[PDB]
């Protein structure tokens, strides 16, 4: 299962 | 860039057919509808990821339906329009399951036929001169009348800017008259200046009234003139001495 | 910027026997970026039905690919892999070798 | 309801913290918000929280305690300007968004010097109409609607003249009977 | 060595053709499992392994959202990344993101980490706190600073702790045929004359699974057999260590 919220760089 | 909606008001009459339109934030790719009523929070109506219109409340009408066919702006129609179908219809964007940010909302109020519409007659009313010698102070009221539906925004104007200060504008519109429930608005509002200011005859004062009504789209087979979105002002300059 | 070239690798699954069906594997490696060219030849003719795995990468950023097809190898047939990435100037060709 | 908070109107003195609080049933959720909507208007994000703890910004704080499932706004130094509903708003487990019924605070106004009066005005273009206006009281007076049904009385209204840091009340009343009394409209 | 549940993000941009490529595959250990290409029509989350095949759409659903929310927040981040750089929109960059939880003997929690690479490079990198970032460059500070002051970190280190080993437990069961089964190399040496004065021996491994394995005695890079084992040789006896074999081969 993939993370939903992927971090904002 | 923020989000956008038009119409910011709509009147459409019972039965009758409308559709909102939303554009989102550019890097935004969810886009949510939700309509709200007096004192309730968001209830949701459907989202979409980019073109894809991923849920839909379980509890949604036939009559109202949404598509977002470029996966950019998105359209939500409701057709047969009822009474109980007005209220804020609310657009929000979000980059993934981030924040989601609003856009203006879009005010429909469905009316039992659009002959019930009219525009604001306003007047300013001068400061008491009893006021001005006890408090060195001049309140102008402002009055906005026999208006339906209850759009309205209200404006204080002095020597061509508007003014924010000394203004403040009824909490909302009252019926003049409680019993009916087709009942048409009034709306006041007050700007205070100090004596010296109002006795100053160069100053004008200008309470504005933005109207929303009918759009040039709405049929009028009427003598009375067409009750469209407008602005009805009415104004007063200082007495000296 | 960095650019990495491709370690190339041509093998088969099972040990080679003439007659008998196999696959041919072409393992490009350690190149960056991504986009690269990848046939596997038929005595210099370009094979037609060629899959290959999903691209994914190593702990130094490299990718990796597996590009493969079913074949009954023969005493007389060559079989090569022909790879072309940004970073070289012509195609480089790797002649498979059974017995590697 | 997945979001709970108390929708009935809190009142606040111009100068108190405000305390917004709000509870969400899944232990789980990711996500933590407070959204200000003006009367008419449509809701603003004002603060996001994801840690326990606090987060600052200006006059306003979110707390943030996944333990007790509490997510509160505190508004410093409250101002009229801050008379609005507040909207808490969750992300579950799966960042799914609820928001909540919403919070309506009234920062009721500082009014250093009450002098009670009631006067009367006449239309800049008729001579023949007039509005009397009930003006100067103080935070805790209650407006009352009449028993005439030809006479109109607005709810309070709080302007701030910026410039004079002086701040007033104001209430309208009006007919078109004219065997109307000023002094009398406003009980 | 111990049980994973890993993915490897690659996103590139595309100038003038469009929307950046994105691919995501998702690895339970040495065996790929899913996959997400951006490129297909409608784009979809996919199994990739046979045991995947069973689960409902709910699944494929919810992993294709995450996968397409992730590559519209990776499309972002390249347009963000270029800013930093002062890099023209003529030129192509990649951003490379892996994420993966380890399990310890005892089926608990025992490490987790994600870093982000720009144009092959690392980035910025999650602390083993799971709480922090640091940066490497003056622009990946610009990254850390937006990162913590969204609490990044919260989300991804409860996708970490809990999520990804919840589900790493769920693929695990799905397919512990195939996972948990062992498989040991079959090992045998060849004679390979160079003339009649040397001569070269090559140490052969093949048909192990899983990839991790160590030829002592010209050392050739593990390499995929195309059925799920792999293959190994070393050349100039042959010591062959791996976790199938009770003790080394030699």
């Amino acid at each position: 299962r993939l993370p939903a919220k992927a971090p904002l760089l | 860039t923020g989000v956008s909606q038009n119409p910011r008001h709509k009147i459409t009459k019972r039965g009758q057919n409308v559709t909102f339109r939303c554009d989102p934030i550019s890097d935004h790719n969810r886009l949510y509808w939700y309509r709200q009523t007096l004192g309730q929070g968001p209830e949701f109506l459907t989202y979409f990821q980019s073109e894809a219109q991923l849920e839909k409340s379980r509890l949604l009408s036939d009559r109202f339906s949404a598509e977002r066919p470029k996966g950019s702006f998105s359209t939500l129609e409701i057709q047969r329009t009822e009474q109980g179908d007005s209220a804020m219809y609310l657009c929000a964007s979000s980059l993934g399951p981030n924040e989601q940010l609003f856009g203006p909302g879009t005010r429909l109020t469905v009316v039992e036929d659009l002959n019930k519409v009219f525009p604001p007659e306003v007047a300013v009313f001068e400061p008491s001169e009893a006021e001005i010698s006890h408090t060195q102070k001049a309140t102008l009221v402002c009055l906005a009348t026999g208006f339906y539906p209850d759009h309205v925004e209200l404006s204080w104007w002095v020597n061509g800017k508007e003014v924010h200060s000394g203004v403040c504008t009824d909490p909302q519109p009252l019926k003049e008259q409680p019993a009916l429930n087709d009942s048409r608005y009034a709306l006041s509002s007050r700007l205070r200046v100090s004596a010296t200011f109002w006795q100053d005859p160069r100053n004008h004062f200008r309470c504005q009234v933005q109207f929303y009504g009918l759009s040039e789209n709405d049929e009028w087979t009427q003598d009375r003139a067409k009750p469209v979105t407008q602005i009805v002002s009415a104004e007063a300059w200082g007495r000296a001495d | 910027m960095i650019q990495r070239t491709p370690k190339i690798q041509v093998y088969s699954r099972h040990p080679a026997e003439n007659g008998k069906s196999n696959f041919l594997n072409c393992y490009v490696s350690g190149f960056h970026p991504s986009d690269i060219e990848v046939d596997l030849l038929k005595n210099g003719e370009r094979i037609e039905k060629v899959e290959h795995s999903d691209l994914s990468f190593s702990k130094d950023w490299s990718f990796y690919l597996l590009y493969y097809t079913e074949f009954t190898p023969t005493e007389k047939d060559e079989y090569a892999c022909r790879v072309n990435h940004v970073t070289l100037s012509q195609p480089k060709i790797v002649k498979w070798d059974r017995d590697m | 309801k997945e979001v709970e908070q108390n929708s009935g109107p809190l009142s606040v003195p111009e100068g108190a913290i405000a305390s917004l609080n709000c509870t969400y049933s899944d232990r789980r959720s990711r996500s933590f918000f407070w959204y200000r909507q003006y009367s008419g208007k449509s809701p603003e994000l004002i603060m996001s929280i994801y840690s326990n703890g606090d987060k600052e910004d200006g006059r306003f704080t979110a707390q943030l305690n996944k333990a007790s499932q509490y997510v509160s706004l505190l508004i410093r130094d409250s101002q009229p300007s801050d008379s609005a509903t507040y909207l808490c708003a969750v992300m579950d487990r799966e960042y799914e968004i609820s928001f909540g019924s919403g919070t309506r605070l009234l920062v009721r106004p500082d009014i250093q010097n009450p002098d009670p009066a009631v006067y009367q005005l006449r239309d800049s273009k008729s001579s023949d109409k007039s509005v009397c206006l009930f003006t100067d009281f103080d935070s805790q007076t209650n407006v009352s609607q009449s028993k005439d049904s030809d006479v109109y009385i607005t709810d309070k209204c709080v302007l701030d003249m910026r410039s004079m840091d002086f701040k007033s009340n104001s209430a309208v009343a009006w007919s078109n009977k004219s065997d109307f009394a000023c002094a009398n409209a406003f009980n | 060595g111990s049980h994973s549940l890993k993915y490897f993000h690659t996103s590139v941009s595309r100038p003038g053709r469009g929307e950046p490529r994105f691919i995501s595959v998702g690895y339970v250990d040495d065996t790929q499992f899913v996959r997400f290409d951006n490129d297909a029509a409608s784009p979809r989350m996919v199994p990739r392994a046979p045991w995947m095949e069973q689960e409902g759409s709910e699944y494929w659903d919810r992993e294709t959202r995450s996968a397409r929310d992730t590559a519209q927040i990776f499309r972002v981040n390249l347009r963000t990344l270029r800013g930093y750089y002062n890099q023209s929109e003529a030129g192509s960059h990649t951003l490379q993101w892996m994420h993966g939880c380890e399990l310890g003997p005892d089926g608990r929690f025992l490490r987790g980490y994600e870093q982000f690479a720009y144009d092959g490079k690392d980035y910025l990198t999650l602390n083993e706190d799971l709480r922090s970032w640091t940066a490497v460059d003056t622009a990946a500070q610009i990254s850390e600073q937006k990162s913590n002051d969204a609490s990044e970190a919260e989300h991804q280190r409860a996708y970490l702790e809990d999520t990804c080993v919840e589900w790493l437990h769920k693929y695990l069961e799905k397919g512990k045929e195939t996972l948990l089964h062992l498989e040991p190399p079959k090992t045998h040496v060849t004679h390979h004359p160079i003339s009649d004065h040397e001569a070269t021996l090559r140490c052969w491994a093949l048909g192990f699974y899983p990839a991790e394995i160590t030829l002592t005695w010209e050392l050739v890079e593990t390499r995929p057999a195309g059925d799920g084992t792999f293959q190994k040789w070393a050349a100039v006896t042959c010591h062959v260590q791996h976790e199938g074999l009770p003790e080394p081969v030699t």
